[PDB]
């Protein structure tokens, strides 16, 4: 599976993308969209601003 | 369409538009 890890700590903006915190790591993060992505932080699932996360290896 | 580019990346040597 994937996992990913947010640089920093961002607010989703719409509902169909969720908030994690810097430390706070997430798993099952695919890849969607070339700008976009989606992971399950905490038992849910969103989308993830490449922005502000890094999907781990 | 699903096309949508993140937000910008915070950084502190940035500068305003405006002086």
């Amino acid at each position: 599976g994937i996992t990913a890890v947010a640089l920093y700590d961002y607010q989703a903006a719409g509902d169909d993308e969720i908030s994690f915190d810097p430390d706070d790591i997430i798993t099952n993060i695919e890849m969607i969209d070339d700008g976009w992505w989606r992971g399950v932080c905490k038992g849910r699932y969103g989308l993830f601003p490449a922005n502000y996360v890094e999907l781990r290896q | 369409q699903r096309n949508r580019m993140p937000p910008p990346r915070p950084d502190v040597g940035s500068k305003p538009d405006s002086i």
